DNA sequence: ATCTTCCCTATTTAAATTGCT
DNA sequence: AGCAATTTAAATAGGGAAGAT
């Protein structure tokens, strides 16, 4: 699949994971992944890199994206066009904490707050260790962490570049 | 010979910016500035320290700092009054018998150049760290001594040539080179949307303390005036290996990246001026970071 | 890759005659046209050269000069009192030190400071002959020597102009060489195209000495195209300056020498490598031009 | 030069040389080149000649000398070239070489009996603790000696018999014995902790009786039982027949065995621990992969069971067989002939000369050079070792920064790395700053070298850069403790490869007086050792005593008496070469050695004595040794300075006497303008390497290149306060120096800092000895002992120096060279010479230098410690920041002339003074504040 | 000095005053207040400071 | 004993051919 | 065109045995 390339570059000022999100976001915004665009990122070894990888199979252009992307066209350069026979495909991985599932007993099974703390009390509390992004949500407003690691392959995508199922 | 450096020798800054008070208006409704407030919601977490485990099992009510703009404005707007002053090579603490050498030593710099790399700094918009990030409409106005100046796409990283960053480097260089002051009130107006974040400047908070604290002038965000300051002398393109624009720093010293590039290399100012008062040649380029370090200020003494 | 042997200390110098130069097995070599092969010293080689019937190849003419030794081709004198035209290939692969030719500029483009150096240089010939003296032939310090010697440092003192010092470079080689061959006792007229042993020494000499003062002038980057002595008749280029500035001291009289014992070529090949390898005439000439440049 | 190679190699190799060879010289035909070369052209031959593998077999002559023989090519004894090379040359009675091959095999089939004992089974398996309670040569000993108890250990089918717990395993046969040593010191020496058998011991076996289980063995003992139920699963073919091979080697040799004498056996059992552990490592390095099971000895990386007992003993016999063989009939490589040293010295050199009266063909020589400094010492100590042939010796000196001054004179004047070999054993990080490409210096670690014969028989063929540098140098410069381990150690094989290394070269140990005494007793023992094998000694020391000239001497005869005996060689004595700058004298010594070393010693006094006095020593009347300092500054200014500027030199003792002394000098109201240095030794890596190249380069008054490192246009007091490491390997010239007593050595060679390089006479006084050490004002009982030889045993009944000193004195070594033993109580010269005699005593003690009976002990190594030192924990600069207690301070900085700044490096602070902040400051080091 | 240790933060907090942004001019009040009787010692002699 | 001649003995040099750059 | 790998083979060196003086 024909694939083209991101890279983040002068941002010092800012952190590079910063314009790396925003580079996310106005991707997400003006549309782009609509389902069969997907990211990749060259470089996670304990960050998300610098590099945002579009993989799409019927063809990324640099002019379409470079007209998204004119916001972050101070500290941004695009690579032209290639192939690659196989990407690394990323998927979403979410964290809950305590509330989240306390809310989620209260509107499922109907018990009640107190009962909904006693059958949670001893649990949760998973840590996601994992490179991520911060994520500004638009429809829901409250920025938040979003976390990638390494799937199989699948067809569709979301709107963010991930796997689905 | 052997000019040795006085223990007490210091320079005042000669930049002074002041806090950058951060407001909400439209990009065609100018003139209504209504306060960007810090809003700060409740966190409920256990504390996780080293030091104390047994305090892990209930404490630790946290309430963290935000600041977006309001969901009927979608331009943020940045003041702030940067004061360049002139008499660089004054030594506040320093005195004479090496101040009044870095005087006729530095007498030869091209103030021209050091002052547009400030005003430019000044309108580019490196003063809009994260702010600047993703808007899709960048703008600066600049009052000066009774003069508007409007600057609409200058890239910060190059510094490109344009007459009206020019026009103020004019005055700004005959004060620096000179006697006296100028006053710039810029005003930056940044698209960035409906509702966008915004990006105030952050106070030092503990290992443990609270999350993030915002920069807060009597409740309304705002922007550190020495982190104004890092941004109008990031003017530093003459170190070996110089790749982008550095804050000049004595040691060519960035925090944030964890490397010194003109420290360790026989770049670094206080090399440069017991060579400029023990007589060597300078080139232009050290020199001129010699004079923006003197503008900056600082104690150099050992 | 270590020092890579200092050219003032090479020692090796040869001409090769009627042998295709080439390389087996590693070294180079000069196969002759019988079937023997003769290994050449690449790493102490000073010069090769290439008489008639010669023909060397590319890795051949690498390996000498990436270790750096000078190699020229004997033959093109085609006129009639000059050795005309000599082809030589320097190894400007190996990056020289500079400043000596900076000086040497800087010396050649006033023409007041080339009229110093060509001063200079015209005493060289004469404290040459007071360093080096052989065994046989003239005393240096005899009389008539020392009086055209004063002569001649008396008339180059006063000199002006570089023809004056053409003249006086002429009537210098009258003096020499016929004062050589008064002892000699030869009728002696230096032809190049002569079969009499006392003129084609000389001239074996004279590709000894383009050989030498090629590797002296390389060894200290200096080209053979700054002649700081030109004229109609002295037109070789540096080379013939610093060839010649050790003709009546070293080449003449063992020339003269080797043509009064009269055995063959070989000995005297091996006597210039004798000679300038036991009073080191090769440091001697590139420590004279270390002392003009910097001056 | 014109030179001269020949080459016989065989295969392919041959004709792989003939390149680099035919790119250097011309080809003469018949595999032989002749040509004029240079002297780096001869270095660039030999390092792409020996480099280009292993077979080459050149021989170089310049003119009718050998230049260097690649390979152990026999090439010239008289004539050279051979022809029909053939076998069977000699075949003598070699019997000292097959009892040694004798014990060798006996023992190493016999030196791991001890780890099939069940818990040595489960220790290489893993279930208990891996420190045995008995170590295993003791329970192999413990099996011999039960073995020979009951039957005839010599003839006789083996059989391992039911043992027990046994305190001893030494009886009176002295060959079994022999064999007993060499089992049980197979890894490491019996230490005997015994008062009265330290005392008195002194023989082979007499000694050999009190080595019991618990000097080192018999570390906890509590599975005792099991430590000594074994089984018998050895006796197999091979094992069995190579051990009765070997014992019968044994038996028909022990005939000579008791005809030798006590200093043989002692050397030929070290000769046999030094092949056993070379053959045990040997074979403990390399992994030979089969086993056949059921019981194992040593373990891998990854701890699985290899190296089963039967083939492991078997490996470890050839081994040390092998072992054996290659150093007891090895041709060593020898260095180049150097030819810039064979010409004549000339002027002050023109003493050098005295080696064309030294005989060429002596197999033995003992030089004692008592040359002055300046002279060209060591230059003529390799002229020495050249006029009796090819060079093959160890330069051991001290420091590392003379061993670099040493190499740096064998570099330029003409010795490449081809055969010289600098070995400093620590990576320090002085590198040389300014200009690389010009620097013209700083003596490096390459070593093109030549690798020889002996480190195939090494473990893992030797090691990688140090001990290849180690063994196989022709001429080792080196610091000195890579060649005193060669007496012995206490735990490992560290004893071997100097031992080897020794075995086969000279040793030469230049100026030996500033080691210290027990340090200078492991040297002669190390002298002694070299002259077991017929190498030659050269000691370069001017301010010899006679007690050290003398005992040195007798640990040469005693060596020379090993190798004369050991060769079957009547002993016709010692030819021992006395030397100085004024003469030589070779004399056949083998007894009254005193007479004409004392003879030659007043010859030197009276060609130094008529001599113009350089050194005028005044002794101060001025108690308070501060404003003795003051004053004694003031007058030397008033009277030696060079158009008003001075040098002066106050020698003190210890480093916070040098701070003292520092902190009053620049609180000191005058006139004159003292500018003041610390030069003690505790400083940070960086700080002390500047301080070095500084003075070195401001104190050199052989010409005028000074006045453009110091401010020589106003007149100043260039003040150095130093403790001793000023008066050891420093070429500093002052013009005044201000001596703290210590030591009259010390005096002497404070003397040796003033005038160095000049021949101005003085003409009043240009030393001003104080009244007192510093010492005195906080231990009046004794104030010496600090840097000197003053004691506990050896007290002054005087601390003031116009009673124990001359108030007015030339200082020059005519006092330490001459040896007075009387009046030691109320001099310090006597004082000197008493310790001197009466520690390097020609006695065997335990901490002494005949040393017979317990080199088989571990005593030697454990009660003479080589370097001994106080505890020393290190404080580590790391980027500015300190780590231990240190708190970095500010000087005063009222007079200092020079400081440099450090941030890496570290300092040596002792244990006692790591209880209080040891203050690290950047102008003087360490103090107590 | 050390230049090794430019790399990491200052961070450390110290004391501002600057002037709100509503208001542009700094006051600043004090009284001096002149006293005479300047020549005698308060607390020194009567014969040096007479003369 | 020493020395020579000759037979193993294989170890040791020189040529020959030929892809490969 | 130089070389490398690699074969192939001619020759060089040496040791043992036996026969001479
Ligand atoms: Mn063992
Ligand atoms: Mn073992």
């Amino acid at each position: 699949y024909n694939t083209i390339s991101i890279t983040v570059v002068d941002a010092d000022d800012v952190g590079v994971n910063f314009v790396v999100s925003k580079v996310l976001s106005t991707l997400h915004n003006k549309g782009i992944f609509n389902g069969e665009v997907g990211v990749t990122f060259p470089r996670m070894d304990k960050n998300v890199g610098d590099i945002i990888t579009l993989f799409s199979k019927t063809g990324v252009d640099r002019k379409v994206l470079t007209s998204t992307l004119n916001t972050l066209t101070d500290f941004i350069h695009i690579g032209k066009p290639k192939e690659a026979d196989k990407v690394k495909t990323y998927r979403k991985v979410d964290t809950k904490s305590k509330g989240k599932l306390i809310r989620r007993c209260i509107k499922r099974k109907g018990v009640s707050a107190e009962t909904a703390e006693s059958l949670y009390g001893n649990y949760k509390g998973e840590k996601c260790k994992l490179p991520y992004i911060v994520v500004n949500s638009k429809s829901t407003g409250q920025r938040f962490s979003m976390f990638l690691e390494e799937c199989e392959n699948s067809e569709k995508f979301n709107s963010y570049g991930l796997c689905i199922v | 010979t052997k000019l040795k450096a006085p223990a007490v020798l210091a320079y005042s800054r000669k930049i002074n910016p002041t806090n950058a008070l951060m407001f909400a208006v439209n990009w065609s409704d100018r003139d209504n500035t209504t306060a960007v407030m810090v809003g700060t919601k409740t966190v409920a977490g256990t504390q996780s320290v080293r030091g104390n485990p047994n305090d892990a099992d209930k404490g630790n009510i946290q309430t963290v700092n935000f600041a977006n703009l309001p969901h009927n404005k979608n331009t943020l707007l940045v003041k702030y009054n940067v004061k360049f002053v002139g008499d660089v090579f004054k030594a506040e603490l320093g005195g004479g018998e090496y101040s009044n050498t870095l005087q006729t030593a530095l007498e030869n710099t091209d103030f021209g150049t050091l002052a547009y790399r400030y005003v430019y700094n000044i309108a580019a918009g490196r003063t809009l760290w994260r702010n600047r990030v993703g808007a899709e409409s960048i703008e600066t106005v600049i009052t000066v001594n009774d003069q508007t100046f409007t600057f609409s796409d200058l890239l910060v990283n190059e510094f490109d040539e344009d007459v009206d960053v020019a026009e103020i480097a004019d005055m700004v260089a005959g004060v620096l080179s000179g006697e006296g002051f100028v006053t710039l009130k810029v005003e930056h107006y940044m698209l960035l949307g409906e509702g966008s974040e915004v990006f105030p400047s952050q106070e030092f908070v503990e290992n443990s303390k609270l999350s993030k604290q915002l920069f807060d002038l009597n409740g309304q965000a705002a922007m550190h005036d020495q982190k104004i300051g890092n941004a109008i002398r990031t003017i530093d393109t003459w170190y070996e290996d110089a790749t982008t624009p550095i804050a000049v720093e004595p040691y060519g010293s960035v925090v944030r990246n964890g490397v010194a590039y003109r420290a360790g290399n026989k770049t670094d100012l206080f090399t440069l001026m017991d060579g400029a008062v023990n007589g060597k040649s300078l080139t232009e380029e050290d020199q001129m970071f010699v004079t923006a370090n003197l503008i900056r200020g600082g104690v150099f003494g050992g | 890759m270590q020092k890579q042997i200092l050219t003032s200390q090479k020692r090796n110098m040869y001409i090769l005659s009627r042998c295709k130069v080439l390389v087996k097995n590693g070294q180079v070599c000069h196969l002759h046209e019988d079937g023997n092969v003769y290994t050449v010293p690449y790493a102490n080689t000073v010069f090769i050269g290439l008489a008639e019937g010669t023909s060397i190849t590319n890795e051949a003419m690498s390996m000498l000069a990436a270790n750096g030794v000078i190699v020229f081709w004997t033959k093109g004198g085609g006129y009639d009192m000059f050795a005309a035209d000599i082809i030589c290939h320097l190894p400007q692969a190996d990056y020289r030190p500079t400043k000596y030719m900076q000086n040497w500029v800087r010396l050649w483009l006033d023409e007041e400071k080339k009229l110093s150096a060509a001063k200079e240089i015209l005493k060289m010939r004469v404290d040459s002959l007071s360093t080096h003296v052989h065994d046989f032939g003239v005393d240096v310090e005899n009389k008539r020597v020392s009086s055209i010697v004063n002569k001649f440092d008396k008339g180059v003192t006063q000199a002006t102009s570089f023809e004056s010092l053409l003249g006086h470079e002429g009537t210098f080689v009258k003096s020499l060489y016929k004062e050589y061959a008064l002892e000699y006792e030869i009728e002696f007229k230096r032809d190049h195209k002569s079969a009499d042993n006392y003129n084609k020494f000389l001239t074996l000499g004279n590709y000894y000495a383009y050989g030498i003062a090629r590797s002296s002038l390389w060894a200290l980057g200096i080209d053979n195209s700054f002649p700081l002595l030109h004229g109609s008749t002295r037109r070789g280029g540096l080379v013939f300056d610093v060839a010649d500035i050790i003709k009546t001291s070293i080449i003449l009289p063992l020339a003269f020498h080797a043509a009064d014992q009269g055995m063959s070529n070989t000995e005297f090949k091996r006597s210039c490598v004798a000679y300038f390898d036991k009073n080191d005439i090769l440091a001697y000439l590139i420590n004279n031009i270390k002392r003009l440049c910097m001056e | 030069m014109f030179i001269r190679i020949k080459c016989f190699s065989k295969q392919p190799i041959a004709k792989k040389v003939s390149r680099e060879v035919s790119a250097y010289l011309e080809y003469t035909g018949n595999n032989t080149w002749e040509g004029h070369i240079s002297g780096q052209g001869v270095s660039n031959l030999q390092t792409k000649l020996i480099n280009v593998g292993k077979g080459v077999k050149v021989v170089c002559n310049y003119q009718d000398k050998v230049l260097f023989a690649i390979g152990n090519v026999a090439m010239s004894d008289t004539g050279s070239v051979p022809k029909y090379t053939t076998k069977k040359v000699y075949k003598p009675d070699d019997s000292i070489f097959t009892l040694k091959q004798g014990l060798v095999g006996v023992a190493a089939l016999w030196h791991d009996l001890g780890k099939a004992n069940s818990y040595f089974q489960r220790k290489l398996r893993g279930e208990c603790n891996p420190s045995d309670p008995v170590r295993h040569e003791w329970v192999s000993g413990v099996i011999v000696s039960t073995f020979a108890k009951g039957n005839d250990w010599l003839s006789d089918d083996f059989i391992i018999p039911e043992v027990k717990h046994s305190d001893n395993v030494f009886g009176d046969d002295q060959v079994l014995n022999a064999v007993l040593w060499l089992i049980n010191t197979h890894h490491k020496k019996g230490l005997v902790e015994d008062p009265i058998y330290r005392a008195t011991k002194t023989m082979f076996t007499e000694t050999l009786q009190c080595v019991n289980v618990n000097g080192g063995w018999f570390n906890y003992g509590d599975n005792i039982d099991e430590c000594y139920k074994i089984d018998t699963s050895f006796i197999t073919d091979t094992y069995v027949k190579q051990l009765n091979r070997y014992r019968k080697k044994l038996l028909a040799t022990k005939h000579i065995w008791f005809t030798l004498g006590e200093d043989q056996k002692i050397a030929i059992l070290q000769e046999c621990r030094v092949a056993l552990m070379l053959g045990d490592s040997n074979f403990s390095s390399d992994l030979i992969g089969g086993d056949g099971s059921h019981l194992y000895a040593n373990l891998d990386e990854c701890g699985n069971l290899k190296q089963t007992l039967t083939q492991h003993l078997l490996g470890v016999t050839d081994c040390a067989l092998k072992a054996l063989f290659t150093i007891n009939h090895h041709k060593p490589v020898k260095a180049n002939f150097i030819p810039t040293i064979a010409e004549k010295g000339e002027g002050k050199f023109a003493w050098q000369n005295g080696v064309n009266m030294v005989d060429s063909s002596i197999d033995n020589m003992f030089c004692i050079n008592m040359a002055s400094t300046g002279k060209g010492k060591t230059l003529a100590n390799l002229k020495l070792l050249q006029h009796f042939g090819n060079v093959r010796c160890s330069f051991g000196l001290g420091m590392v920064s003379l061993t670099k001054q040493t190499a740096k004179q064998f570099l330029d004047m003409g010795v490449d790395y081809n055969s010289a070999a600098m070995v400093t054993g620590f990576s320090k990080s002085r590198f040389n700053l300014g200009s690389e490409s010009l620097d013209q210096d700083e003596v490096s670690v390459e070593y093109w070298g030549q690798t020889s014969s002996l480190s195939k028989v090494f473990p893992n063929n030797n090691a990688g850069f140090k001990n290849k540098k180690l063994l196989s140098a022709p001429i080792l410069v080196t610091t000195t403790d890579h060649l005193v381990k060669a007496s012995g150690v206490k735990k490992g094989n560290k004893q071997m490869l100097p031992y080897v290394r020794c075995m086969h070269s000279d040793l030469v140990l230049d100026e030996i007086d500033d080691y210290g005494i027990e340090d200078m007793v492991v040297l002669a023992r190390l002298v002694y050792l070299t002259a077991c094998y017929g190498n030659k000694v050269i000691i370069s020391s001017a301010t010899i005593t006679p007690a050290i000239s003398n005992i040195f001497y007798e640990a040469y005869s005693s060596g020379y008496k090993v190798f004369c005996a050991n060769k079957q060689t009547t002993y016709k004595g010692v030819n021992v070469v006395w030397w100085d700058e004024f003469g030589i004298k070779v004399e056949k010594v083998t007894d009254q050695f005193s007479n004409l070393n004392t003879r030659f010693v007043n010859k030197r006094i009276t060609n130094l004595l008529e001599s113009t006095p350089k050194h005028k020593a005044l002794v101060v009347d001025q108690d308070d040794n501060m404003e003795a300092v003051k004053q004694s500054i003031t007058t030397l200014h008033n009277a030696h300075n060079s158009g008003g500027v001075s040098f002066g030199l106050i020698r003190t003792t210890t480093i916070k006497d040098c701070v003292a002394v520092t902190q009053e000098l620049q609180n000191w109201e005058t006139d004159l303008s003292i500018k003041i240095l610390c030069y003690h030794s505790r400083f940070v890596g960086d700080t002390k390497a500047q301080m070095e190249e500084y003075l070195s380069k401001v104190l050199n008054r052989k010409g005028d290149e000074y006045k453009k490192f110091v401010d020589t246009t106003t007149p100043t007091a260039y003040i150095v306060v130093a403790t001793p490491v000023v008066e050891v390997g420093r070429d500093f010239d002052f013009d005044w120096a201000i001596i703290e007593p210590s030591s009259e050595r010390s005096i002497v060679q404070c003397a040796g800092r003033v005038l160095r390089h000049r021949s101005s006479t003085p003409t009043t006084h240009n030393i001003h000895i104080l009244k007192y050490p510093f010492k005195f004002y906080r231990n009046s009982n004794i104030c010496y002992d600090v840097a000197g030889y003053e004691s506990k045993g050896y007290k002054l009944k005087s601390k003031n120096m116009l009673d124990i000193y001359k108030k007015e004195s030339i200082v020059n070594s005519v006092n330490r060279l001459q040896g007075d033993a009387a009046f030691y109580t109320k001099s310090l010269t006597a004082l000197e010479h008493k310790v001197l005699l009466d520690k390097l005593t020609t006695d065997i003690a335990d901490t002494n230098v005949f040393v017979g009976g317990w080199q088989l002990t571990a005593n030697p190594h454990e009660y003479c410690k080589w370097r001994r030192g106080t505890k020393n924990e290190d404080l580590v600069l790391t980027d500015g920041k300190w780590s231990g207690n240190v708190t970095t301070t500010k000087p005063i900085q009222s007079k200092i002339w020079r400081k440099w700044q450090g941030e890496n490096g570290s300092i040596t602070v002792p244990e006692y003074l790591l209880d209080k902040t040891i203050c690290y400051n950047d102008f003087y080091g360490g103090y107590e504040n």
